[PDB]
RNA sequence: AGCGAAUGAACUUUAAAUAUGUAAGAAGCCCUUGUUACUUAACUGAACGUGGGCAUUCGAAUGUAUCGACACUAGUGGGCCAUUUUUGGUAAGCAGAACUGGCGAUGCGGGAUGAACCGAACGCGGGGUUAAGGUGCCGGAGUGGACGCUCAUCAGACUGGCGCUCAAGCGU
């Protein structure tokens, strides 16, 4: 019960967090670049023939 | 990392509800499904979950 | 014997996630965001936005 | 191609300690989302400019929506087309009240008249022709003439396709 | 050059000399000397065939065979590796031995001041 | 790309794409010292004897329902098609190399029969969703929507037949 208390405001904060930095560098006359994904989903979606 | 995704079987996806793209492949860039679509996986994901 | 959906079942859910039940109390997917006067967008990044 | 989306993508090459500080090239990209921007941008970005997506980064994609898409407007857009024999250069005029929806009509008309492919058609510039007379297409000039009115003759009724047999012959005087 | 047997030799191949010259399915390769002799060394070489490796035996005289440096990272990273252990057992930290496979960019902000970006066409006419 | 650097594809600060060999610690590392049947002017190297410390990133990733050796036992030695790279010739086809994938030994959905090619590979059933291909009728599913073009005295069909023309044709 308290790991699920603490990541759930764990994932809230950091979107947060982000939104905040792309805010505030908009308006200081700048571009925040989010940083690159870490992880990644893959799919197999063609069949095991040729 | 490592081990919480080896733990993990891989995970057997049905069929997508709504289809796939007319030509799925071909490259997301040329109007298909192949390659890298980034954060627009997360509606195939929820048409294959 | 017979695998249960936690999305679909809630019991499943509380016995995997406790939480599940005072995050369906406390609304914590419906939160609102920060109050106060938001700023306007600088006009450098709107003259930036229609150039040629 | 779709709902496409005017798209203001920066884009910088890798920052180095011999070369800190790149030029930050910006370009207008029309694409359906921003997977398709970000490589068009590079497919330009490699031939104008030479770098590339190992060696550069994307600084800012930004969705440009028209100002005013309530008012009806005249559009002028220059176009590079590769055909068999080679690249030519064409400028056609569009009536849209949206920059997008002009170039979804550009690509419909060179699809239809020319059989040109979304790869094969390089947008120079797409200008608004904001003063009359600018307009140099005679089907676009008769739309702007003095005090337009035109009737509707042989209006086919949208009848139902699942309304197989009628008792009365139509009209088309509606 | 002189040549020991058991050592990992790199061919390359060239037209000088037609003596002894090995196919171009040799043309550019590595593998390990067995026998030395007055001008030829033999080398063996391992050669793909549809699932399946077999070593071959090669003989190469001297103007085309040189020692490969593939190994000296091996000696290079042991020794460094070494090294800072020993520095952090003597330091009593922990430090980073392993190769990283370089992890993606972090989040970062460029500056619009003196940095204007321009804006650019399909074709560049001037 | 640059040569507002030198020099001149053979120019280069930088550096593609594209494929292919080798190494990624314990069967390991480094250095110091004796011996040897070897080697060289000579530990110049090689082998046999040295020592040290590293088992809590023991020295990338990912997978691992495992691999090596020894011994024993049946059936087989066709060719064809396609791709990538390369060489030569002909009026044009074509001829010579390596490569993988398949067929022989393969059923199913499409493909107008077949075959090739596309999808996908097979226990017996129920439900759901798709791939390739389709939604005028035969034939299950749209005479669906937006923009243009085409009337052809045997058009055209991502046509088989009927047939179709602000399409049931073509491009998106």
């Amino acid at each position: 019960f308290k790991r699920a208390e603490k990541y759930v405001k764990e994932y809230r904060e950091q979107e947060r967090e982000k939104i905040r930095l792309a805010r505030i560098a908009k308006q200081q006359g700048s571009f925040h670049i989010p940083a690159e994904a870490k992880l990644v989903f893959v799919i197999r979606i063609k069949g095991i023939n040729k | 990392f490592k081990q919480a995704a080896n733990f993990l079987w891989p995970f057997k996806l049905s069929n997508p509800n709504g289809g796939f793209r007319p030509r799925k492949f071909k490259h997301f860039i040329e109007g298909g499904d192949l390659g890298n679509r980034e954060e627009h996986i997360n509606a195939l994901i929820r048409a294959m979950n | 014997v017979q695998k249960k959906n936690p999305l679909r079942n809630k019991q499943i859910m509380l016995r995997l996630n406790p939480y599940a039940s005072t995050f369906a109390k406390e609304k914590l997917g419906e939160v609102k965001a920060e109050e106060g006067k938001p700023p306007k967008v600088p006009a450098s990044f709107k003259e930036l936005l229609h150039e040629a | 191609m779709g709902r496409l989306q005017e798209y203001q993508v920066i884009g910088r090459h890798l920052p180095t300690e011999a070369n800190p500080n790149p030029a930050l090239y910006r370009m207008r990209i029309f694409a359906p989302n921003e997977v398709v921007a970000k490589s068009r941008f590079w497919y330009f970005l490699r031939g104008l400019k030479k770098v590339k997506k190992a060696t550069g980064e994307i600084v800012s994609v930004n969705v440009i929506s028209e100002k005013h898409p309530l008012k009806v407007k005249n559009f002028g857009i220059w176009l590079r087309y590769d055909s068999r024999s080679g690249t030519h250069n064409m400028y056609k005029e569009y009536r849209e009240t949206s920059r997008v929806a002009a170039v979804e009509a550009m690509y419909a008309d060179m699809a239809a008249r020319h059989r040109a492919r979304f790869r094969s058609i390089h947008i120079l510039k797409v200008v608004e022709l904001e003063k009359t007379e600018d307009v140099k297409r005679p089907y676009i000039k008769q739309l702007v003439a003095k005090n337009l009115s035109f009737p509707l003759p042989h209006r086919v009724p949208k009848i139902s396709t699942k309304k197989i047999f009628s008792a009365k012959r139509p009209s088309t005087f509606s | 050059r002189t040549y020991r047997v058991g050592d990992i030799v790199d061919i390359k191949v060239n037209g000088a000399v037609q003596k002894g010259m090995p196919h171009k399915f040799y043309h550019g390769k590595t593998g390990v000397v067995y026998n030395v002799t007055k001008s030829a060394v033999g080398v063996i070489v391992y050669k793909r065939v549809k699932h399946r490796y077999i070593e071959k035996r090669i003989n190469v005289r001297i103007e085309h065979v040189k020692p490969s440096r593939s190994r000296e990272d091996f000696l290079r990273r042991v020794k460094e590796n070494a090294e800072l252990k020993k520095k952090a057992k003597a330091e009593g930290v922990p430090v980073q031995l392993k190769r990283q496979p370089a992890m993606p960019r972090e989040a970062h902000t460029v500056s619009i001041a003196d940095n204007k970006p321009v804006t650019l066409a399909p074709v560049a006419y001037e």
